RNA sequence: CCUGCUUCUGGGUCGGGGUUUCGUACGUAGCAGAGCAGGCUGCGAUCUAUUGAAAGUCAGCCCUCGACACAAGGGUUUGU
RNA sequence: AUGUUGGAACAAUGUAGGUAAGGGAAGUCGGCAAGCCGGAUCCGUAACUUCGGGAUAAGGAUUGGCUCUAAGGGCUCAGCC
RNA sequence: AGGUGCAGAUCUUGGUGGUAGUAGCAAAUAUUCAAACGAGAACUUUGAAGGCCGAAGUGGAGAAGGGUUCCAUGUGAACA
């Protein structure tokens, strides 16, 4: 017979394949198409989640009940170390889809990116790209960089560039660099090939890439969660508490004549470590890193113009199981995928942000900075000091 | 050079925080052989009954998140064994572990 | 060795279980050579097996 | 699956601060204490000061480069 | 010496225990299961009745520690136990 | 001349496979260190520590029933 009352099913399909990703940095599978008319820039970028926190800022909507109200918002922080530039790649265009052309190198490269290519880098000898930096000092070898160049000018339709993270300013416990293509989006193809032979072994900051209340996406993995049942996987209704062979299943999975369990029922598996791609988020602030001038460093990471307090983000205790930020950041308005030291892929939007809410400006008020590990009541070290007083240690 | 005597302290609270109450006192003696392999590198690790005393004083459940050792290598005697050289691990009563580093003693 | 005959024989003639019964870990050769109640009753003088104190159960 | 395993540098252990949880530790002194028994002394729950004190604090928190050793390793395969 | 073995992990489903913001049976054939009350002292206790009961009906208050006071006894009026 | 020919009868007897080195060895809080012995020690013996039975016991003796299971020595062929 038919189902007695109709209820929509449970999980979408469209992320069927609930399997561990086999990536761990986040992929994209489609950068944002080009024109001609606009100048060349980068459209991906890649980042680390470390913590979130609150915002104070004015809305300015109008006809809403909150215009003009003071609002919190949870916001992301992701330490965005500038990329270092080490290669390029130019992409021929089939009838059978997108086929790489010809990569291109950088002469020397530096021992962070040398991680990638090594499973083992104790018992290495180091010797990738011995061989390929002879390359740059011998005249039949420019000539041939010469060569190699005039082609991709000539055949190639898509270039992108090959540029790695800095684990060396990030304080993660790891030192094997992410690389990774990024798509250069801009005018014809040879001016678009000589930016990236000028851009090439340089320090490419955020500042570059993205720009403040701007609409970007964001590309990672899922949080691991292990192997689990129907009712935390796909949130099933839990059975009565009389079931003998227990409660936390699917009752009926599939009828007879279909005689193969179909596709579309929920059975227990790998919950988390997805692959998922989140749209339209809004970057509140692009923060600056700590650098030093006239002896003393510049840490006001925090500072709005209102608060004009010299605090950084970093809060009391520094970032719960991450570490501190040191470098340029950005602050992106709601929960991202991933769990803490998570490469995060930022990317920018694939449609034309033309709404009220992607074109509004944001200015912050206040940047909470309070501690994290607990219930923390003090923004600053030294705001609890004129507090707590003087102390027994002392 | 290869008989060495030195203090050490281990904080057991962290090599504990995880497991059951009924098996926290007899894994509380599994990280002191652990550690007596890690520093002074010999398989054969020997524990004086004192510093059994001193771990199971309070009992399975409830064991001393800090305790200080003396943690001396010394040479294998007769009925030959592939491991040459052995180690003896010693309880030491100290009353306080604040500012207690690794005291490399001397005999 | 083995050393479950001297400690029964111990308990019976001290009149008391093999609870309280304290045999010497070091001198375990020549208690192991009893087989006797009378060379335990030469133990007990010796002073290799000795009756344990009754465990205190405090009125104060 | 994701990392590290000597550029006198790396991590590990311990320690120190930061953060946080609970709530003011033992001992001492008090003419504070319902009072009680022999110039004061003995008992007295509790209170006060030492005392936001004492205790815990990554095992999956944060900075140390304070102290200590350890680290150029072991074994098995892979050819156009 | 832990009931005819151990060690390492702490995934889902389990079996046995618990805790849950707001609602309080809307769940279910059905308050199934779970949960509330609970000892003692002082008040108070209905309809009905075969006057024996109902009845610990129902419904209220108190409970710790310390320091004192009073009362309840034997041996020759006071002393001593 | 016959007790003379099997593929079956959920046939009889006997042997061997897949399952499968799988289900399983999860009712009653708990074991740890050192020494002895031994070729071999998580399980044997001794000492110490931490626990349980908590006198309606996991204690000390009986009746029925069992019948050498009681004791000493030795063994680790078969069982535990």
């Amino acid at each position: 017979s038919h189902r007695k009352f109709s209820a929509p099913r449970h999980g979408s399909l469209g992320f069927l394949p609930r399997k561990r990703s086999s990536r761990h940095r986040g992929k994209v599978k489609s950068f944002p198409k080009d024109d001609p008319s606009k100048p060349v820039h980068l459209t991906a970028f890649l980042g680390y989640k470390a913590g979130m926190t609150h915002i104070v800022r004015e809305v300015d909507r109008p006809g809403s009940k909150v215009n003009k109200k003071e609002v919190v918002e949870a916001v992301t922080i992701v330490e965005t170390p500038p990329m270092v530039v080490v290669g390029i790649v130019g992409y021929v265009e089939t009838p059978r889809g997108l086929r790489t052309f010809k990569t291109v190198f950088a002469e020397h490269i530096s021992d962070e990116c040398k991680r990638r290519f090594y499973k083992n880098w104790h018992k290495s000898k180091k010797k990738a790209f011995t061989k390929y930096c002879k390359k740059w000092q011998d005249d039949a070898g420019k000539r041939q960089l010469d060569k190699d160049f005039s082609s991709m000018k000539k055949y190639c339709q898509v270039i992108r560039v090959l540029a790695h993270t800095q684990m060396r300013l990030l304080p993660l416990r790891q030192k094997k660099a992410h690389l990774m293509e990024i798509q250069v989006n801009g005018g014809t193809v040879a001016e678009k090939l000589d930016w990236a032979r000028e851009r090439l072994e340089q320090q490419v900051p955020v500042s570059q890439v993205f720009g403040q209340d701007e609409m970007i996406d964001v590309i990672g993995v899922t949080k691991g969660k292990g192997y689990k049942g129907v009712t935390s996987r796909w949130h099933t209704k839990k059975l009565p508490r009389k079931t003998h062979r227990g409660l936390r299943k699917v009752a009926c999975i599939g009828a007879w004549h279909p005689a193969r369990v179909a596709f579309s029922v929920a059975r227990a598996g790998q919950k988390g470590y997805h692959h998922r791609t989140e749209i339209n988020k809004k970057i509140y602030k692009i923060g600056q890193g700590y650098l030093i001038k006239d002896g003393k460093l510049i840490k006001n990471n925090a500072s709005t113009d209102y608060d004009l307090s010299d605090k950084s983000i970093n809060p009391l205790g520094g970032f719960v199981h991450y570490g501190e930020v040191t470098n340029d950041f950005v602050m992106l308005k709601g929960c991202v995928v991933g769990t803490k030291k998570r490469v995060l892929t930022l990317r920018k939007s694939l449609l034309v942000q033309t709404k009220r809410r992607a074109l509004e400006k944001i200015d912050l008020k206040f940047i909470d900075t309070t501690s994290k590990f607990g219930h923390g009541r003090f923004q600053t070290v030294e705001e609890k000091k004129a507090f707590m007083g003087p102390l027994k240690k002392d | 050079n290869e008989v060495v005597t030195r203090e050490y302290t281990i904080n057991i609270h962290k090599r504990i925080h995880g497991v059951g109450f009924k098996k926290r006192a007899p894994r509380a003696l599994k990280e002191i052989r652990k550690f007596a392999m890690k520093e002074m590198g010999t398989p054969d690790v020997r524990i004086d009954t004192r510093l059994n005393k001193a771990v199971w004083a309070k009992g399975i459940r409830n064991v001393p998140y800090r305790i200080r050792v003396r943690l001396s290598r010394k040479r294998n005697e007769d009925e030959d064994s592939p491991n040459k050289l052995y180690t003896l691990v010693t309880y030491v009563p100290v009353t306080t572990f604040k500012n207690l580093q690794t005291v490399n003693v001397d005999e | 060795s083995m050393l479950r005959l001297q400690k029964r024989l111990a308990s019976s003639v001290l009149r008391c279980g093999k609870k309280k019964v304290w045999l010497d870990p070091n001198e375990t050769n020549e208690i192991a050579n009893a087989n006797s109640r009378q060379q335990i009753r030469k133990l007990i003088k010796d002073g290799l097996i000795i009756r344990k104190p009754v465990t205190v159960h405090s009125r104060a």
